[PDB]
């Protein structure tokens, strides 16, 4: 059934699971034509497929060529997403395949269910959580690889960097969702918070800065302030 | 014109013969139904006065034998049986016809309702859905489940309708996932029509039988089947034009006959709005859409 606050520790048990987010698969700019009509131009996208226990991010880059000559692109995008997730599962050893796939938007359920009929033991689930995975394209290194791609491509990341050496999966996912919620509510402020100190660098093989335990607490507190602030500047509270 | 003779009516009962119904009082001098039109299947159905729960009945064709009803006080129901002694049966029926102990199938001359509801229904196909090979007639009740209902518990008392499941490997060609799910023509025309039913007449016969079982007995499995068979056609972009025209006629007479006070339960809002207003065939069912809009505009 649906994933919600009441079964939140299930994410970090030992049953392999993946979140799938399709919110950045089909991306467009809208612009005026010479005749004063409106047109779209697609730009590269990505499927965001994440193991919340390990941090392993399977980032499938969606190159704009895949939309050429196609109609009803928003509907096609959900089926393209489902096709790519199904291909990923089939490419993994059986012992690495997920027991459950949690989609962040309900319109992915039927496309993924149909693409995974070959896998009746894999549960396809929605969630009542409003997870901020759309903001993945605010992580500079992920945005960079997506926009540079000249062809379809799969890139593998650990979105937790080395955090699991020091904290549990539950805490790593809580930090990740707090960072992404901040980047979604005010990207510039969020990014300023993350870089304001020139002495704390991002290692070549990481996505986020090399904060100490103490500095992560500071950062996390400032990110919560921002989310509360913006919530006041938004609702005038 | 054929006759179904009754040994007697020991318990008070509402008796149904096709779309007609009448009441018999306990121990009333009732000995059956005469003037039944040859050339159509028929259904004789029952609702006990003292336990209005569980309607039950028998599908039969008078060309296939001499049938009669006799109450069983151990099992507590009116049972259909077959008399193999023809001369005995004709003599019995003649005695009751002379004493005027039988009601008359009151078919109005102008009236093609039953034909129109049963055009494609054939006893031989009924007997494949309702498996009870020793009898020429077929028993159905309110509570009987379908083979697919049993997949989601007695298999001998099941309704063996054709399983239709839109999210199944039968319905979806590897590599045509989006195509086949959004346009069900492959599943309709290749899997179901060419592969399983062989022709549209067999498909329409099962569709009509499911509706009649759903309406006469309140059979949940039959209602699910009728709606699924409508939805498979409406969700196919490519349907032979003669099938669409005939479907419109079929559905028109089913909606016309439905008692107004059971529409609430016999009609699935989602399937009908989808079929009439969103589907590929939203503009293809002119007669059915006009009667639905004039009779049941709440549902829509
Ligand atoms: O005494 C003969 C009873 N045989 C059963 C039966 C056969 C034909 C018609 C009817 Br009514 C009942
Ligand atoms: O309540 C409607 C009454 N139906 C009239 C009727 C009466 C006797 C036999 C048959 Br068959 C039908
Ligand atoms: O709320 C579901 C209760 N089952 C009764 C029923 C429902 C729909 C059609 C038919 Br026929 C029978």
């Amino acid at each position: 059934g649906a994933m919600n606050s009441s079964n939140y520790a299930e994410l970090f048990n030992n049953d392999i699971k993946l979140f799938v987010d399709d919110t950045n698969v089909y991306r467009v700019t809208v612009h005026k034509t010479f005749e004063g009509n409106v047109a779209t131009k697609a730009i590269n996208g990505c499927i965001f497929t994440l193991n919340p226990k390990t941090g392993h991010l399977f980032l499938k880059i969606i190159h704009t060529s895949v939309w050429a000559g196609q109609k009803r692109l928003s509907q096609l995008a959900k089926w393209k997403t489902a096709e790519e997730v199904s291909a990923l599962v089939r490419s993994l050893p059986k012992e690495e395949q997920p027991k459950q796939i949690i989609v962040t938007r309900k319109a992915m359920l039927d496309p993924l269910e149909v693409h995974m009929l070959d896998f009746p033991n894999i549960a396809i689930r929605p969630t009542e959580l409003r997870l901020p995975f759309s903001a993945a394209m605010s992580i500079d290194k992920l945005s960079d690889v997506v926009m540079k791609a000249t062809e379809p491509q799969m890139v593998l990341f650990n979105i937790y960097d080395d955090w699991l050496d020091r904290i549990s999966s539950y805490t790593a996912f809580s930090r990740l969702t707090l960072l992404l919620r901040a980047l979604k509510t005010n990207e510039e402020s969020a990014k300023m918070i993350l870089l304001s100190d020139p002495t704390i660098t991002i290692k070549s093989y990481h996505l986020w800065p090399s904060f100490t335990d103490e500095q992560w607490i500071t950062i996390e507190s400032q990110m919560r302030d921002l989310i509360l602030t913006e919530y006041g500047r938004k609702y005038n509270v | 014109m054929n006759t179904v003779p009754f040994t007697s009516a020991p318990i008070e009962v509402t008796i149904g013969i096709d779309q007609y119904s009448f009441n018999v009082k306990e121990n009333q001098p009732f000995h059956g139904i005469k003037d039944i039109p040859i050339g159509h299947v028929h259904v004789i159905h029952f609702q006990h006065a003292d336990n209005s729960s569980m309607r039950y009945g028998y599908w039969f064709d008078c060309r296939m034998g001499n049938f009669y009803i006799q109450y069983d006080p151990k099992d507590g129901l009116y049972k259909m049986m077959e008399e193999r002694d023809g001369a005995k049966f004709e003599n019995i029926v003649h005695n009751f016809k002379e004493r005027q102990m039988m009601v008359s199938y009151p078919k109005i001359d102008e009236d093609d309702t039953w034909y129109n509801l049963t055009e494609f229904v054939q006893m031989d196909k009924i007997r494949k859905i309702v498996r009870k090979d020793e009898n020429q007639f077929s028993y159905v009740d309110s509570s009987m489940t379908t083979v697919q209902e049993n997949e989601l518990s007695d298999p001998a008392h099941s309704l063996n309708y054709t399983v239709i499941n839109f999210k199944s490997r039968e319905a979806i060609r590897p590599g045509h996932e989006m195509e086949d799910f959004l346009d069900k023509s492959y599943y309709l025309n290749t899997v179901m029509l060419q592969g399983i039913f062989k022709n549209s007449s067999n498909y329409f016969g099962e569709l009509q039988f499911a509706f009649l079982n759903a309406m006469f007995f309140g059979n949940y499995g039959s209602s699910l089947q009728w709606h699924a068979m409508i939805e498979l056609i409406c969700s196919s972009a490519t349907v032979p034009k003669h099938m669409l025209d005939k479907l419109d006629e079929i559905l028109y007479y089913q909606i016309k006959t439905l008692p107004e006070q059971y529409s609430d339960i016999l009609l699935n809002e989602r399937v009908w709005n989808i079929c009439l207003y969103s589907s590929f065939q939203k503009n293809s069912l002119h007669n059915t859409e006009k009667i639905m809009e004039n009779k049941y505009p709440e549902l829509l």
